[PDB]
RNA sequence: CUGGGUCGGGGUUUCGUACGUAGCAGAGCAGCUCCCUCGCUGCGAUCUAUUGAAAGUCAGCCCUCGACACAAGGGUUUGU
RNA sequence: CAGAUCUUGGUGGUAGUAGCAAAUAUUCAAACGAGAACUUUGAAGGCCGAAGUGGAGAAGGGUUCCAUGUGAACAGCAGU
């Protein structure tokens, strides 16, 4: 077994869960759950919301 | 007791919608034997009734 | 050997699929699926790696109006892996093919699924990448 | 639970299995942490601290 | 004894889930009269008009998920009933609804 | 209740052979039992007794 | 076997960072200055810190042994 | 008189069944009272939302208007 950091977040994804998309020039990413899923097809910007890994590493929150 | 007939006579009297006379609660007996406007409108005076006031509607 | 697990069939007769290759197409029409024998009252369906005969409604006039066999390599209904993935494409795709199985352009756009490379390995020769 | 009469000799049937992974994820919602001691390893200290 | 009186926060949130719009307020009440009836045991439960408000507050779509209510028994103590005992429910407002139980209160 | 389970398999000639796979398992929670009681069967042209 | 019932607590989990306060933050405008001048007071959508905070969480989730009272009762029957 | 889809009168099975679903919605306390889901007062929550579930008229009704009282009958449950 592999884990794979969803593409929207950083919350690893165990083998069992998730749901994986890739678009039509190339690129697989890995999508955790529903609520990332649609917040990436709508192009929320994933450092603008408050519980992604990527915005709580961007104000170094926690450290 | 019936007090309907004493609560239209309380509009009549005030001049006003029967939905703001205000017959006093804990006084349904002395109102129940007054039955003509020479007594609710005496009624009136000493505060046994009263007309409530508008509900307010602030423009603001 | 000649595994071919079943992926949920996502493209009923009537789907409408972009061409991928440089034939100069740019759809394809479903009309049957081939392989399927079905049951009273129900469309055949065309999952991903599947045969399915195809009328190329736009495109070269040399080949619209005749019916030309196809493969579908990109299908958008999330179909599951044999190790509980779901992966699912952006759109739904096809490719022109002989009934001797093999390319009639030469140049396929976008990614292809994996269960068509190990099923068509003529497609996998020109597979821009095996997503 | 009923030991088999039906007799077995299938390829299916006489596997040999060796697990890897036994999951243990929540299943009360979409579920994310495999324990808790890893659960609190990615979050780190909370205002319940 | 049988004149104790004592807070109690009824959760009148999960005596509700399941229930129609138009009878939700409503609902909460009876919900409320099992509860004296259950905690007492006398058959009497006689729900304070002050509580009938703050049951009613919001709407009747959506009521307060906890509220906090005093069941003080008494003996017919301003009254005389055939049953000797009847408890008069009342509203005991607050704030905060976290780590407070069911204590006793001077009679 | 149900929980996965993430494996290998040794299948000749399947086209999964030698990789991982995810299976949905249930877990049958069986506490030992305890013997009480004794029952003796015998055959009768009318059936069992 | 002490029993379950209620309230509270934690575990899980949903949504996404509450009120309040502070900021030399904040596109601007207005009023006052030993006219000093990021000077002082104001309005200002929003953003930042307190803040993965706030809130819901069995009514068909889990564990408590913490508070509370209650708990062997009442009615109808049946005989080789 | 056994009949005529006979005339008039009467009673069944169906049957304590179909049914009392058009227009968001009621709740708490108190009073007379033998009796209260419905009457009256008070508190709260709702609607009709000025082309009204409002305030007056013409046709038409003919005493329904107002007061005191009644618990046969009617108000398709009830009713002070």
């Amino acid at each position: 077994m592999k884990v794979e950091l969803c593409s929207f977040s950083g919350y690893k994804i165990y083998p069992g869960h998730g749901r994986r998309y890739a678009r039509t020039d190339g690129k697989v990413f890995q999508f955790l759950n529903a609520k990332c899923e649609s917040a990436f097809l709508s192009k929320r910007n994933p450092r603008q919301i408050n519980w992604t890994v990527l915005y709580r590493r961007k104000h170094k929150k926690g450290q | 007791s019936m007090l309907r007939l004493q609560k239209r006579l309380a509009s009549s009297v005030l001049r006003c919608g029967k939905k703001k006379v205000w017959l006093d609660p804990n006084e349904t007996n002395e109102i129940a034997n007054a039955n003509s406007r020479q007594q609710i409108r005496k009624l009136i005076k000493d505060g046994l009734i009263i007309r409530k006031p508008v509900t307010v509607h602030s423009r603001a | 050997s000649g595994a071919k697990f079943r992926i949920s069939l996502g493209l009923p007769v009537g789907a409408v699929i972009n061409c991928a290759d440089n034939t100069g197409a740019k759809n394809l029409y479903i009309i049957s699926v081939k392989g399927i024998k079905g049951r009273l009252n129900r469309l055949p369906a065309a999952g991903v790696g599947d045969m399915v005969m195809a009328t190329v409604k736009k495109g070269k006039p040399e080949l619209r109006k005749k019916v030309h066999p196809a493969v579908v390599i990109r299908q958008r209904k999330s179909y599951r892996r044999k190790d509980g993935v779901f992966l699912y494409f952006e759109d739904n795709a096809g490719v022109i093919v002989n009934n001797k199985g093999e390319m009639k352009g030469s140049a396929i756009t976008g990614p292809v699924a994996k269960e068509c490379a190990d099923l068509w390995p003529r497609i996998a020769s020109n597979a821009g990448s095996i997503a | 639970l009923r030991k088999s009469l039906l007799v077995q000799t299938k390829r299916r049937a006489l596997e040999k299995i060796d697990l890897k992974f036994i999951d243990t994820t929540s299943k009360f919602g979409h579920g994310r942490f495999q324990t808790v001691e890893e659960k609190k390893a990615f979050m780190g200290p909370l205002k319940k601290d | 004894n049988e004149v104790v009186t004592r807070e109690y926060t009824i959760n009148i949130h999960k005596r509700i889930h399941g229930v129609g719009f138009k009878k939700r307020a409503p609902r909460a009440l009876k919900e409320i009269r099992k509860f004296a009836m259950k905690e007492m045991g006398t058959p009497d439960v006689r729900i304070d008009t002050r509580l009938n408000k703050a049951v009613w507050a919001k709407g009747i779509r959506n009521v307060p998920y906890r509220i906090r209510v005093r069941l003080s028994r008494k003996r017919n103590e301003d009254e005389d009933s055939p049953n000797k005992l009847y408890t008069l429910v009342t509203y005991v407002p607050v704030t905060t609804f976290k780590n407070l139980q069911t204590v006793n209160v001077d009679e | 209740g149900m929980t996965h389970i993430v494996r290998e398999v040794d299948r000749p000639g399947s086209k999964v052979n030698k990789k991982e796979v995810v299976e949905a398992v249930t877990i049958v929670e069986t506490p030992p039992m305890v013997v009480v009681g004794i029952v003796g069967y015998v055959e009768t042209p009318r059936g069992l007794r």
